[PDB]
């Protein structure tokens, strides 16, 4: 919290970067719901080093196996909050690749359980780690995901916001799920969203390309 | 078995039958009604409320029941007895009825590990394990098929330099199938030989398994657990903290029960104090649905002296739905007949196909599947790996019909007891 | 459901595909002053009409291609295909349409195919720019127009690598979609499109014909062990295949040959009802094969199974006798392949082995399979040939070009077999060949041994 | 729902159908009168007649002179 404060971030924030690696090491031990406390520890410390973050970047890099492994572990609203926190990041877009992993672990989940907790957290997750992440390769894995959830799920306006973040994607792959079909009420909502851009001037990309031969 | 083909009610979502959808044919009404169940459930309004087949005997009305359970869901625990086995010489009336409950309802239980089976000679190229993934490739150790070409997964070493060299080796070792192995969730291990101690001679035999994985349940029902904890007429505080178990169970989310479906047949079996308990018991929490199936009239209650529709009290028959339908004509017998031919996996022409339907669609559906087997065997007599009306025709010198069957010998007995 | 409306529109354009195009691409070649006007009147025009636009493209585009092709792509050559890029970007994204457009792109593609030929001077590039967006975006079937992407492919490898080896990795992204997903989602088997595939993996064996690159190698790996661990059988991609597996074997690391042993074992089977429908490819290949490992005698693991293909040989010649066979035809072969190994060095070494090998295999399952007084007609000739393999070879082969006397041993130790079952039968004017070869050569004392003992 | 046999000689099928699965199988015949004892109950007597008809063929091995 006092790095949220200092976040301004001195050396000191440098070296509480630093701490954070050294809270790393807390969640190795597990630190049990306290982990989660040093996810947002962490959350915060990853805040910080946004100046830079080269050393700070692999410090991270280092925390983020870790990090992968204490939600691979799988340390539930845990792993929420700190793949939002990492997410917000840069740089590793493999790490995603490990968090397509924890996807994995987001299915099966047809239930209807007890509320969107965990899906709400996903549901979340989606856009966000879309914005980055861009393992687009993956990004259609998760999209498969992401359309149960929408479909059926208890939480519909969670699935929407998933698939919204989806639609962000605009892709072949948003297209295809549109086209793909689904309760269709969120697919309708997703469909019409399917769209926004804009371009056209059948004349005006003919005065370009002509610029274009003339400067050739 | 009987109904092993069935899949569902086979409708449109315009509640409307594709006729044949999940091998169901014709009796549309039937099926139409069932639907309309079908939603009511899905809207818990059949909250005291249960559905009552009138059929006609000679069909086990079971088809459509089956049909509901499919329908339902993918694996709705679905259980099916006679009114008359209730009065049993161990169990009481209460047992029995509550097993019956405790076997209509079901959980998931799943869990996680990892860690490979198989069998081969202590040679292993995974005696070592390099890692997460394959680590293998077209590998080729000893299985009883042939070699293999796969993938691996993760733990394969330390086990192997734990396995010890054994004599007999139905121990963690390889894979050897031709395709794929993994590690899973076994955890069903030991060290020990490929064989056990057989009743008659003694000999060994090659075995082992090839791969092994399971996210498991394998133990859902209600009742199941029960004779779990029991030995190898149930204690009720095994039940009680049993339930009592599971009620922390659910909380977590690691365990997650269904309701079922019950089909009782023959209602005019029970009695009087078997109602009592059941009006009693479906108004529970979450109790199964209720469906029963008669063939009687108007007819006395049995433990009292009064007529009733179906024998069937009369506050329980106000809170029912009933449904009902026609026997079969000729041409689904036919397809019905096919249907549980191809089943049986037999060579019947289309010949046989009439001979048998006439008798059945005159004697009765299921008394003609009745007989199918019973004319493979001569089949298997005559060399003649098919079926026409050579058969069971010849063989109705050994075969005849329900009136030959029940009546003719009741009539073979009205033969002699006129005497 | 409403993209049957759609597909039916698709259907349509593609069905029905003009006055504005022709103009377009006349004025394109006459515009040389002042045009603009014309220029985005005929844009307009073909681009409420995507297929016209693309067909327009694609005519203009081969004529362009020819004259232009005789040089490096300058002016007007360069000014047309800029013109196109242009055009397709603009459209490409206004025309995010049907399968007409998918179908139009096959074809642009096609150009760009042959564009890229000779490749141009960048419009290749750009066009395979274009692709990328294009198949990036693709998702979709075409499996045939996918071949134009085979061409393509070519195209690249013969020019450098670079972008058209991102266009690999396009095109790897494009043969794992050839393996793919939106028909898994659909849900089937294809079995046949897995073959479908081993056509294209014959395609993908024309990459790796081309050059640079291990994700064919990779690729080809896959697809062969998919193809089989199944069960999967059906016969021709499997001829096919190993022309491929042995090319690349050929050009490396020897995993194509480890490919091939597999392939072959399973193939004597299998192939033994590839050779109903006449595995004449396999045959050949086999031979190719053979003697390639035979050239470089014997590469262990692949020897070894080489040593177990010597056995396969003869089991599959009880069957490539079926295919070609007999005494006579086969001592002409073999001075054939003599006289052409002779006059050829390491690939004539490789013809002349060859056909030793086959006649060694051949010469002692021939004394297991026949004759006694006739079997000498052909006796004495067999061991002229036998002569005959080192008056082509045993020196010549002791320069350059690289087989071996097993050959030799091979042919005597069956002889000596059947022969010695009886007792001495025939030998003849065989033998006195032999006695003769067997001295001349007198390297080392292995053969020389074996020669004495065989005599006595 | 069936009808069947009449007066004399049928036990002599269900001993027939007794030899024919094999030498020396369990054949316990009982009449429907015997559960209605007063000494012993249903149960016991139906479970002894059950636990009458079950065949263990027990291989021994023995030191032989
Ligand atoms: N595929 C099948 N397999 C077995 N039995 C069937 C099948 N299809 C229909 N039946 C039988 O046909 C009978 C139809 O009886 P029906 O007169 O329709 O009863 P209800 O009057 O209650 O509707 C049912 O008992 C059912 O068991
Ligand atoms: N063809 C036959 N060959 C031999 N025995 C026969 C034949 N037909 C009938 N039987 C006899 O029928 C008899 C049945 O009479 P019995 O032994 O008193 O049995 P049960 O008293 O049960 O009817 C058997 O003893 C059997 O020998």
């Amino acid at each position: 919290x006092x790095x949220x404060x200092x976040x301004x971030x001195x050396x000191x924030x440098x070296x509480x970067x630093x701490x954070x690696x050294x809270x790393x090491x807390x969640x190795x031990x597990x630190x049990x719901x306290x982990x989660x406390x040093x996810x947002x520890x962490x959350x915060x410390x990853x805040x910080x080093x946004x100046x830079x973050x080269x050393x700070x970047x692999x410090x991270x890099x280092x925390x983020x196996x870790x990090x992968x492994x204490x939600x691979x572990x799988x340390x539930x609203g845990x792993x929420x909050x700190x793949x939002x926190x990492x997410x917000x990041x840069x740089x590793x877009x493999x790490x995603x690749x490990x968090x397509x992993x924890x996807x994995x672990x987001x299915x099966x989940x047809x239930x209807x359980x007890x509320x969107x907790x965990x899906x709400x957290x996903x549901x979340x997750x989606x856009x966000x780690x879309x914005x980055x992440x861009x393992x687009x390769x993956x990004x259609x894995x998760x999209x498969x995901x992401x359309x149960x959830x929408x479909x059926x799920x208890x939480x519909x306006x969670x699935x929407x916001x998933x698939x919204x973040x989806x639609x962000x994607x605009x892709x072949x792959x948003x297209x295809x799920x549109x086209x793909x079909x689904x309760x269709x009420x969120x697919x309708x909502x997703x469909x019409x969203x399917x769209x926004x851009x804009x371009x056209x001037x059948x004349x005006x990309x003919x005065x370009x390309x002509x610029x274009x031969x003339x400067x050739x | 078995g009987a109904h092993s083909h069935i899949r569902g009610l086979g409708l449109d979502d315009a509640l409307e039958p594709r006729q044949a959808s999940q091998g169901m044919v014709g009796q549309l009404a039937a099926r139409r009604a069932a639907g309309v169940v079908l939603e009511m459930i899905r809207e818990g309004k059949i909250a005291g409320r249960a559905v009552l087949i009138a059929g006609q005997p000679g069909t086990g009305k079971t088809a459509i029941a089956m049909g509901m359970a499919q329908a339902l869901g993918p694996d709705t625990p679905f259980t099916a007895i006679a009114g008359s086995e209730i009065f049993s010489l161990e169990m009481s009336k209460t047992e029995a009825l509550t097993q019956a409950f405790r076997r209509s309802i079901g959980v998931r239980i799943k869990e996680e590990t990892e860690i490979i089976e198989g069998e081969v000679v202590e040679i292993q190229i995974d005696r070592p394990a390099t890692g997460t993934g394959s680590k293998v490739g077209k590998l080729t150790l000893k299985t009883t098929e042939m070699e293999t070409i796969y993938d691996l997964g993760t733990k394969m070493i330390e086990s192997l330099t734990k396995d010890k060299v054994q004599a007999g080796d139905v121990i963690t070792i390889d894979k050897a199938t031709g395709k794929i192995s993994k590690l899973g969730r076994s955890f069903t291990r030991a060290r020990d030989y490929d064989a056990m101690g057989s009743q008659t001679k003694f000999v060994q035999c090659p075995d082992g398994e090839l791969q092994k994985r399971k996210e498991v349940v394998h133990t859902v029902s209600l009742h199941e657990i029960d004779v779990i904890n029991s030995r190898t007429e149930i204690k009720s505080e095994v039940r009680e903290q049993i339930n009592a178990k599971v009620a922390e169970w659910r909380e977590e989310g690691k365990a997650e029960i269904i309701p079922g479906v019950l089909f009782i047949d023959e209602v005019h079996m029970l009695d009087i104090e078997s109602f009592s308990f059941l009006n009693r018991a479906l108004e529970s929490d979450m109790a199964p649905v209720l469906i029963m199936a008669t063939n009687r009239g108007i007819t006395r209650i049995r433990g009292t002296s009064y007529q009733s529709p179906h024998g069937i009290p009369i506050d329980l028959l106000d809170r029912l739905l009933i449904v009902s339908t026609t026997p079969y004509s000729e041409k689904d017998t036919k397809q019905i007949l096919r249907i549980r031919c191809e089943e049986e996996d037999v060579e019947m022409s289309e010949d046989a196909y009439t001979v048998l339907t006439r008798i059945g669609l005159e004697t009765s559906l299921r008394y003609a599947i009745q007989l199918i087997t019973a004319a493979s065997l001569v089949c298997r007599k005559r060399k003649g790996t098919e079926v026409q009306v050579d058969d069971i025709k010849r063989v109705y010198s050994l075969f005849l019909d329900e009136s030959r069957s029940t009546q003719y010998m009741k009539e073979y007995q009205d033969a002699f007891l006129f005497n | 459901x409403x993209x049957x409306x759609x597909x039916x529109x698709x259907x349509x354009x593609x069905x029905x595909x003009x006055x504005x195009x022709x103009x377009x691409x006349x004025x394109x070649x006459x515009x040389x002053x002042x045009x603009x006007x014309x220029x985005x009147x005929x844009x307009x025009x073909x681009x409420x009409x995507x297929x016209x636009x693309x067909x327009x493209x694609x005519x203009x585009x081969x004529x362009x291609x020819x004259x232009x092709x005789x040089x490096x792509x300058x002016x007007x050559x360069x000014x047309x295909x800029x013109x196109x890029x242009x055009x397709x970007x603009x459209x490409x994204x206004x025309x995010x349409x049907x399968x007409x457009x998918x179908x139009x792109x096959x074809x642009x593609x096609x150009x760009x195919x042959g564009x890229g030929x000779x490749x141009x001077x960048x419009x290749x590039x750009x066009x395979x720019x274009x692709x990328x967006x294009x198949x990036x975006x693709x998702x979709x079937x075409g499996x045939x127009x996918x071949x134009x992407x085979x061409x393509x492919x070519x195209x690249x490898x013969x020019x450098x690598x670079x972008x058209x080896x991102x266009x690999x990795x396009x095109x790897x992204x494009x043969x794992x979609x050839x393996x793919x997903x939106x028909x898994x989602x659909x849900x089937x088997x294809x079995x046949x499109x897995x073959x479908x595939x081993x056509x294209x993996x014959x395609x993908x064996x024309x990459x790796x014909x081309x050059x640079x690159x291990x994700x064919x190698x990779x690729x080809x790996x896959x697809x062969x062990x998919x193809x089989x661990x199944x069960x999967x059988x059906x016969x021709x991609x499997x001829x096919x295949x190993x022309x491929x597996x042995x090319x690349x074997x050929x050009x490396x690391x020897x995993x194509x040959x480890x490919x091939x042993x597999x392939x072959x074992x399973x193939x004597x089977x299998x192939x033994x009802x590839x050779x109903x429908x006449x595995g004449x490819x396999x045959x050949x290949x086999x031979x190719x094969x053979x003697x390639x490992x035979x050239x470089x005698x014997x590469x262990x693991x692949x020897x070894x199974x080489x040593x177990x293909x010597x056995x396969x040989x003869x089991x599959x010649x009880x069957x490539x006798x079926x295919x070609x066979x007999x005494x006579x035809x086969x001592x002409x072969x073999x001075x054939x392949x003599x006289x052409x190994x002779x006059x050829x060095g390491x690939x004539g070494x490789x013809x002349x082995x060859x056909x030793x090998x086959x006649x060694x295999x051949x010469x002692x399952x021939x004394x297991x399979x026949x004759x006694x007084x006739x079997x000498x007609x052909x006796x004495x000739x067999x061991x002229x040939x036998x002569x005959x393999x080192x008056x082509x070879x045993x020196x010549x082969x002791x320069x350059x070009x690289x087989x071996x006397x097993x050959x030799x041993x091979x042919x005597x130790x069956x002889x000596x077999x059947x022969x010695x079952x009886x007792x001495x039968x025939x030998x003849x004017x065989x033998x006195x060949x032999x006695x003769x070869x067997x001295x001349x050569x007198x390297x080392x004392x292995x053969x020389x041994x074996x020669x004495x003992x065989x005599x006595x | 729902l069936l009808a069947g046999p009449p007066g004399t000689g049928k036990t002599a099928l269900a001993l027939a159908i007794a030899q024919e699965l094999g030498s020396k199988v369990p054949f316990c015949p009982m009449v429907g009168s015997e559960v209605y004892s007063t000494e012993i109950k249903k149960t016991e007597v139906l479970m002894e007649n059950f636990r009458r008809a079950i065949g263990l063929r027990i291989k021994e091995t023995k030191e032989v002179y």
